[PDB]
Parts: structure tokens; C-alpha cells; sequence
């Protein structure tokens, strides 16, 4: 995360770390959406231009974390993967359209003060909150600039109007994405970056005071560049696929 | 059922340091 | 950078 700040303890208890078993390293962020389902970016698991194609047994899920590198005895929980599900129409070839993946855990994880699922938006929450100028929150252990943080970072970013998103980039944008961040004139800044991939963009509903995951950290050109924005998978637009997977294999 | 309610904040009626920034933007 | 994790996992 660029230009963010250290998270408070328990501030993002749905935060999940995707961890490579060998060598032991961070791979991506991710989120807890129930006691056995983790949500992330497809590109965290499958990105052939980088020779990335992970299978279940390559990975661990670490939940309840704060410190990036420390093993957080009696607090974090580490889970193995039963199954990875990637969107059948995920477009790694061109623009990361439908950049979304689910991971089913072998065993249920115990909720705790540091571990708790985030909500996924229904149509009305999506329509009310995904408005230009409304801010969300994104969290992660990725790069601090375009080194690495000691603990989970947080940054709040305003959603940006679709024409501005499109005009900032040469990439072909779709309805399955939204962009967020400050304009160069707005002063303030911040962005996701390398390693934040797959982590959640959340918003706190003023209707029921619950946190909803509206986006997934997906792509950006560099990090925290003036005139450029972070692009997030539009979780609501792909919810039917999410429900479908969970309904069928859960 | 209890998604989105953090044990250490919403469940205790404690606010984190910057969630009000989000509220104030929901205009 | 990373601290090793218990052998079990
Ligand atoms: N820089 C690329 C990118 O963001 N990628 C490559 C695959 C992994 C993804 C990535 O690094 N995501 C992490 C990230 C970084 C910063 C902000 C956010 Cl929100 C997320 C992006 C891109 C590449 C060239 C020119 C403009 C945009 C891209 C876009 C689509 C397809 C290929 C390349
Ligand atoms: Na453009
Ligand atoms: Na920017």
C-alpha cells in the first residue's frame, strides 16, 4: 500500500494473506467471506505472462494477521486449500476482466477477535455505495512504494467517475471493474501496489453499519502515479458466479 | 448473519481512527 | 524476511 498507514489491531479481521509454501513468501492479499471460503484476484493464482499458475498444494492461507513476516502465535491461523475456483471468463490475455477467484479451505477456520468474515454486497448496497466520490478502504502487505511494511497497511480512497477512469489509461476498461484514488488536484494520495493484489476494497454501509467488500485489488499502472488510478474487480457484478460456485461446491 | 461486524470495533461500539472519513464521503 | 511456520502446516 502506498501512502497508507499502519492498521489498528482487529481493524480488518477478514484480511487474508496468500502465502507461498516454498520458498516461503507473500503471494497476495485475499479476504475471508465465510468460515471456509476465501476471495481473491484470479491473477494471484493464474497469470501466464509471468509464468504463474498455482495449484492448491502450492499454497497456504494465513488469517488473523497483522505483522507481515512474523509468525503470530496464538493469533493467526493457517489453513490449507481444498480447491481453487477461477472465473471461467477471467481475461488474463488482455485486461484482467473478471479478475476473481475463490478458495475453499480444507477445514473451517475458527472466528476470533482477529478473524471474522466481511459481507458481500447485495444489489441495493452496491447501487447505493458505488458512487464517484464515495470512499472505500483497501488493505494489504504489499510494497510501500513503486520497501515492504512491518505490518498491515490501510488507505481510504474515493471511487472515481468512469470517464475519468477510462481517460486515464490505454487499457480497455469493462463494467466488471471500477477505479479509485485521488486526482492530482485533490492533493491527498495513496494506492495499492505490488503484493496488495487480491486484497479487499471495503466500504462501511451507513444503513446497517456493516462492512461490505465492493472490490478486489486488481491492477494499476505503476503505483500512486499522479493521473493514474487503482482498478478493482467489481464484486457485485460477479456475485452470481460467486453464489453459483458456493452453492454448488460449498 | 454477523458478517461485517468487527469484534474489536462494531461489536464493542468502538470506532476505528478513520472510518468517519468514509461516512462523511457518503453524501 | 519471513519467520518460519510450524512444521504441521
Ligand atoms: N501494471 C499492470 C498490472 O497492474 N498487473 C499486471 C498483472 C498483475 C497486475 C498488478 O500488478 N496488480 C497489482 C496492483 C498494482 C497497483 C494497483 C493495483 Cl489496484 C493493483 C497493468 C498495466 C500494464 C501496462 C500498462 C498499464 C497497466 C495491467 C493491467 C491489465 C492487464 C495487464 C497488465
Ligand atoms: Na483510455
Ligand atoms: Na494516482
Amino acid at each position: 500500500i502506498v501512502e497508507g498507514s499502519d492498521a489498528e489491531i482487529g481493524m480488518s479481521p477478514w484480511q487474508v494473506m496468500l502465502f507461498r509454501k516454498s520458498p516461503q513468501e507473500l503471494l497476495c492479499g485475499a479476504s475471508l467471506i465465510s468460515d471456509r471460503w476465501v476471495l481473491t484476484a484470479a491473477h494471484c493464482l493464474l497469470y501466464p505472462p509471468w509464468d504463474k499458475n498455482f495449484t492448491e498444494n502450492d499454497l497456504l492461507v494465513r488469517i488473523g494477521k497483522h505483522s507481515r513476516t512474523r509468525y503470530e502465535r496464538n493469533i493467526e491461523k493457517i489453513s490449507m486449500l481444498e480447491k481453487i475456483y477461477i472465473h471461467p471468463r477471467y481475461n488474463w490475455r488482455e485486461n484482467l476482466d473478471r479478475d476473481i477467484a475463490l478458495m475453499k479451505l480444507k477445514k473451517p477456520v475458527a472466528f476470533s477477535d482477529y478473524i471474522h468474515p466481511v459481507c458481500l454486497p447485495d444489489r441495493e448496497t452496491a447501487a447505493s455505495l458505488l458512487q464517484a466520490g464515495y470512499k472505500g478502504r483497501v488493505t494489504g502487505w504489499g510494497n510501500l512504494k513503486e520497501g515492504q511494511p512491518s505490518v498491515l497497511q490501510v488507505v481510504n480512497l474515493p471511487i472515481v467517475e468512469r470517464p475519468v477512469c477510462k481517460d486515464s489509461t490505454r487499457i480497455r476498461i469493462t463494467d466488471n471493474m471500477f477505479c479509485a484514488g485521488y486526482k492530482p488536484d485533490e492533493g491527498k494520495r495513496g494506492d495499492a501496489c505490488e503484493g496488495d493484489s487480491g486484497g479487499p476494497f471495503v466500504m462501511k454501509s451507513p444503513f446497517n453499519n456493516r462492512w461490505y467488500q465492493m472490490g478486489i485489488v486488481s491492477w494499476g499502472e505503476g503505483c500512486d502515479r499522479d493521473g493514474k488510478y487503482g482498478f478493482y474487480t467489481h464484486v457485485f457484478r460477479l456475485k452470481k458466479w460467486i453464489q453459483k460456485v458456493i452453492d454448488q461446491f460449498g | 448473519a454477523d458478517c461485517g461486524l468487527r469484534p474489536l470495533f462494531e461489536k464493542k461500539s468502538l470506532e476505528d481512527k478513520t472510518e468517519r472519513e468514509l461516512l462523511e464521503s457518503y453524501i | 524476511d519471513f519467520e518460519e511456520i510450524p512444521e504441521e502446516y
